[PDB]
RNA sequence: AACCUGGGGAACUGAAACAUCUCAGUACCCAGAGGAGAGGAAAGAGAAAUCGACUCCCUGAGUAGCGGCGAGCGAAAGGGGA
RNA sequence: AGCCAUGGGGGAAUCUGGGCGGACCACCGCCUAAGGCUAAGUACUCCGGGUGACCGAUAGCGCACCAGUACCGUGAGGGAAA
RNA sequence: GGCGUGCCUAUUGAAGCAUGAGCCGGCGACUCACGGUCGUGGGCGAGCUUAAGCCGUUGAGGCGGAGGCGUAGGGAAACCGAG
RNA sequence: GUAAGAGGAGGUAUAGGGAGCGACGCUUGCCCGGUGCCGGAAGGUCAAGGGGAGGGGUGCAAGCCCCGAACCGAAGCCCCGG
RNA sequence: CCCCGUGGAGCUUUACUGCAGCCUGGUGUUGGCUCUUGGGGGCCUAACCCUCGGAUGGGGGGACAGCGCUUGGCGGGCAGUUUGACUGGGGCGGUCGCCUCCUAAAAGGUAACGGAGGCGCCCAAAGGUCCCCUCAGGCGGGACGGAAAUCCGCCGGAGAGCGCAAGGGUAGAAGGGGGCCUGACUGCGAGGCCUGCAAGCCGAGCAGGGGCGAAAGCCGGGCCUAGUGAACCGGUGGU
């Protein structure tokens, strides 16, 4: 499955790539945005 | 007949010398694995490419059971 | 007779001071997904072309 | 009959709305190189009235070259230029519009 | 004879195929006008609190734009003139 | 996707009226639709004249000459030689 | 007596049993317009040049700067500027 | 035939149009799942339109302007049979 | 005859796209009375249509039909076109991009409808770092076991493993296990490899803010080489 992430209080992206039915529910690596500096990122 | 198939040449091997002066960062050998280990300034990357690490003259060791290895012997 | 410019060509190359012709690297609107973000932060840098430079050219003049 | 190279891709954004061209104050830039060809005063009359200008109205003094102290009107004056006129001179900004 | 206006209106061709597109409102058919015909005294232009009927030339300009944004098509305001 | 024109349906007002300045709204401005006429500058060349670093009888108009003829074709039409 | 496989065309290759031509005379095919891009002969030079038109003339030229190219680039742009 | 109109026919199902077989004799069997055609006041899908919960642009406001859900909407197709 | 040409034309259909035609809802032409829950049923006459020995009228149909504008549908009756290339002639068959090996003549490159095989993915652990461990196999001994499960001993340098084809490489790890972890980072990028173009590939280091380590350091995914698609047109998010 295909994905790209976004960024907590705001709407950054990201290149991304899930995995669906295997062992993947939840994802919210970490990954630094431009503005600010290092904050968790959803799935979405 | 099911067999009129291959892939690109890929044109690996040596690309530089022994005795050859080389700029910092430019390429010395493309390898299918490490048919030539790094050694003294002499990087490698994601496909066992060796490069240059400073303005040099290239030279190659051998070292028995330990390998091929390719060296920038610097000058400035 | 009066050539007309090349629309085509006028809306996405341009002509350098000393007769360059630049244009956006191409690849990087699709195949996209994940290449390697380093892939994409040089396939937005332009560059200038080489033979085609002047069979492009031709394509303006009054530009 | 294959590509051309018509494979690259326009950047050039906005390159036209339907009414097209949006008229705005059009800036053209003259270096104080090419001013200190004279003396006396300088003004877009006299600039257009040789050589540069050509009626491209709005003036704008800049860049390189030796001031002369005269007073020069313009539409804008470069952050630089502006400095060395200021330093050996005067010279006054835009009428308006 | 040609020039003009209005009512109708192609295709080969180009796009190195082809259907949008092009050729083209061209070729041609029809009605009418006259030494010309058309147009014409702003329910205009469009950015200047500016211009001042219409027609014609130069320029603006292969610009603004239009376009299977392909092939290609292509103005106006303004300025110089009759 | 305004503006101009209009085949179909609905359908006002007379200046506290209407159109427009590129969807729409507000603001600021422009112009007065739904009647008609108007010279000149413009186009053309059957006709007359003038002039050619235009032809000189296989050229130049198809025709320098009794040619749109002889001749050809049911016909539209084709069309010489000299 | 010695020597000697037409011409053109097309071809890897033609005297060719591949093409075209009975012979002679005359007609007969890389042009012009505008716009480009190089080179070249000159005029002028941070300038260069006029278009329609007007006034002359009747194989005489002048006037006409509207306009165009150049003197600044970079950016999609706002904008900034030798950056 | 754009139309007016005309043929059909100045005829009227013992008539006229289309189709296939092709004097005459003896005959012409089984399949209706697919295709066509015929029948089917249900249902399903279905356009313009009607509808207007809800949402947006703008204005100080009266407002002007746009978007839009449920629901009501024919033939056709699906479906049911011959 | 045959083949070629991104030649032509006649014909065909459940090739594509249209057109005529036919079907269809809304609406104009389009009216009155009544029952009924804007719709439905019934009646009326005067629009409209047909007809009657002239008719300003009579009879028949009747707000239907016809026609106008608009909606969707059926639609070779008709129209414009498309219907690939390679190919020991063409069709038929097969093939078309990417990776591995051989052909390839010890640099690179190298053709044939030459010989052989794979790819159109996979993984949040199968990744990063720190720490630790070392295979396959053979022989001997061991309750189930029975050639092979797990345990012990001796030999064993790599014949194992490295997700998947092959090759190269590899235990002085790239292989097995564990702790913490997300660098499957942003902004760039000296200098190169490869190369007709466009692409593809490698990359030290600088800045920001980080992960593991005592630290030297390592991290811009995966031992590597396939796992892919210019531009156009449009979608969603953001400045
Ligand atoms: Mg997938
Ligand atoms: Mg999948
Ligand atoms: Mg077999
Ligand atoms: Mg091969
Ligand atoms: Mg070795
Ligand atoms: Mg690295
Ligand atoms: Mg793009
Ligand atoms: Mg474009
Ligand atoms: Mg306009
Ligand atoms: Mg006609
Ligand atoms: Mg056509
Ligand atoms: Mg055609
Ligand atoms: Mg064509
Ligand atoms: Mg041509
Ligand atoms: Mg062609
Ligand atoms: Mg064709
Ligand atoms: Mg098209
Ligand atoms: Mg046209
Ligand atoms: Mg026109
Ligand atoms: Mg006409
Ligand atoms: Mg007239
Ligand atoms: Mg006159
Ligand atoms: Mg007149
Ligand atoms: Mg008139
Ligand atoms: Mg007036
Ligand atoms: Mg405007
Ligand atoms: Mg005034
Ligand atoms: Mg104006
Ligand atoms: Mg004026
Ligand atoms: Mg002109
Ligand atoms: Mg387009
Ligand atoms: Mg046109
Ligand atoms: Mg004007
Ligand atoms: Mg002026
Ligand atoms: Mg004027
Ligand atoms: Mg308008
Ligand atoms: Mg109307
Ligand atoms: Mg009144
Ligand atoms: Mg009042
Ligand atoms: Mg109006
Ligand atoms: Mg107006
Ligand atoms: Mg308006
Ligand atoms: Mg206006
Ligand atoms: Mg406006
Ligand atoms: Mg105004
Ligand atoms: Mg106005
Ligand atoms: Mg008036
Ligand atoms: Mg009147
Ligand atoms: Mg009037
Ligand atoms: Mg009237
Ligand atoms: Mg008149
Ligand atoms: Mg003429
Ligand atoms: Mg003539
Ligand atoms: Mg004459
Ligand atoms: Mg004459
Ligand atoms: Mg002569
Ligand atoms: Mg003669
Ligand atoms: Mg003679
Ligand atoms: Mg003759
Ligand atoms: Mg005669
Ligand atoms: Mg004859
Ligand atoms: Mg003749
Ligand atoms: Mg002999
Ligand atoms: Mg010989
Ligand atoms: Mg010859
Ligand atoms: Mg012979
Ligand atoms: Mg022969
Ligand atoms: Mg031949
Ligand atoms: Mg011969
Ligand atoms: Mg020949
Ligand atoms: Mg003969
Ligand atoms: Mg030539
Ligand atoms: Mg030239
Ligand atoms: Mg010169
Ligand atoms: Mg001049
Ligand atoms: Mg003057
Ligand atoms: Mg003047
Ligand atoms: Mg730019
Ligand atoms: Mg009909
Ligand atoms: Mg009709
Ligand atoms: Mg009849
Ligand atoms: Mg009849
Ligand atoms: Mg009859
Ligand atoms: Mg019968
Ligand atoms: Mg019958
Ligand atoms: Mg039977
Ligand atoms: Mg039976
Ligand atoms: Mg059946
Ligand atoms: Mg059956
Ligand atoms: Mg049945
Ligand atoms: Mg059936
Ligand atoms: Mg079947
Ligand atoms: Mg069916
Ligand atoms: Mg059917
Ligand atoms: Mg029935
Ligand atoms: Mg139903
Ligand atoms: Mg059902
Ligand atoms: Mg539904
Ligand atoms: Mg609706
Ligand atoms: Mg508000
Ligand atoms: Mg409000
Ligand atoms: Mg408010
Ligand atoms: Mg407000
Ligand atoms: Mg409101
Ligand atoms: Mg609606
Ligand atoms: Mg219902
Ligand atoms: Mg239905
Ligand atoms: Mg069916
Ligand atoms: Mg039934
Ligand atoms: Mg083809
Ligand atoms: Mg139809
Ligand atoms: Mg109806
Ligand atoms: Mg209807
Ligand atoms: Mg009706
Ligand atoms: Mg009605
Ligand atoms: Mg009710
Ligand atoms: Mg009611
Ligand atoms: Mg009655
Ligand atoms: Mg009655
Ligand atoms: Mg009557
Ligand atoms: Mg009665
Ligand atoms: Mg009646
Ligand atoms: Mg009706
Ligand atoms: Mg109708
Ligand atoms: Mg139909
Ligand atoms: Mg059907
Ligand atoms: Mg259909
Ligand atoms: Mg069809
Ligand atoms: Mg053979
Ligand atoms: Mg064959
Ligand atoms: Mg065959
Ligand atoms: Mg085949
Ligand atoms: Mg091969
Ligand atoms: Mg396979
Ligand atoms: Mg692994
Ligand atoms: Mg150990
Ligand atoms: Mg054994
Ligand atoms: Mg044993
Ligand atoms: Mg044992
Ligand atoms: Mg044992
Ligand atoms: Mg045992
Ligand atoms: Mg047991
Ligand atoms: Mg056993
Ligand atoms: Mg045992
Ligand atoms: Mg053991
Ligand atoms: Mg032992
Ligand atoms: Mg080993
Ligand atoms: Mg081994
Ligand atoms: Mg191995
Ligand atoms: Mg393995
Ligand atoms: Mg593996
Ligand atoms: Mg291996
Ligand atoms: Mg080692
Ligand atoms: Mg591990
Ligand atoms: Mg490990
Ligand atoms: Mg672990
Ligand atoms: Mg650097
Ligand atoms: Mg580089
Ligand atoms: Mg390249
Ligand atoms: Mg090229
Ligand atoms: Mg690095
Ligand atoms: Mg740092
Ligand atoms: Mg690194
Ligand atoms: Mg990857
Ligand atoms: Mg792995
Ligand atoms: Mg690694
Ligand atoms: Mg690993
Ligand atoms: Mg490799
Ligand atoms: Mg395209």
């Amino acid at each position: 499955l295909l994905l790209e992430c976004t960024e907590c209080k705001r709407r950054n992206y990201a290149t991304e790539k899930n995995k669906r039915n295997t062992p993947n529910k939840l994802e919210l690596r970490k990954y630094c945005p431009w503005c600010r500096k290092h904050t968790v990122h959803r799935e979405v | 007949t099911k067999n009129g198939r291959d892939s690109q040449a890929k044109r690996l091997g040596v690309k530089r010398y022994e005795g050859q002066v080389v700029r910092a960062g430019n390429i010395l050998v493309r390898q299918r694995g490490t048919r030539f280990k790094p050694g003294k300034n002499v990087g490698m990357g994601r496909d066992f490419t060796l490069f240059a690490l400073v303005d040099g003259v290239v030279e190659f060791q051998d070292r028995g059971r330990l390998g091929r290895y390719v060296h920038v012997r610097p000058l400035a | 007779p009066k050539m007309k410019t090349h629309k085509g060509a006028k809306k996405r190359v341009k002509i350098t001071a000393s007769g360059k012709v630049v244009a956006m690297k191409t690849g990087k609107r699709h195949l996209n997904w994940q290449k390697s973000g380093k892939e994409i932060r040089q396939k937005g840098r332009k560059f200038v072309l080489a033979k085609p430079e002047a069979e492009r050219i031709k394509l303006l003049l009054p530009y | 009959g294959r590509s051309t190279t018509l494979m690259r891709l326009p950047k050039r954004g906005m390159q036209g709305q339907v009414p097209g061209e949006i008229k705005r104050p059009r800036y053209q830039g003259v270096n104080l190189k090419d001013l200190a060809r004279f003396e006396g005063e300088v003004t877009p009359e006299l600039l257009v009235r040789a050589g540069l200008l050509k009626k491209g109205y709005r003036l704008k003094i800049l860049g390189e070259g030796e001031a002369k102290p005269l007073k020069v009107v313009a539409h804008a004056f470069s952050k630089s230029a502006l400095e060395k006129l200021k330093a050996a001179g005067g010279e006054p900004v835009l009428l308006e519009a």
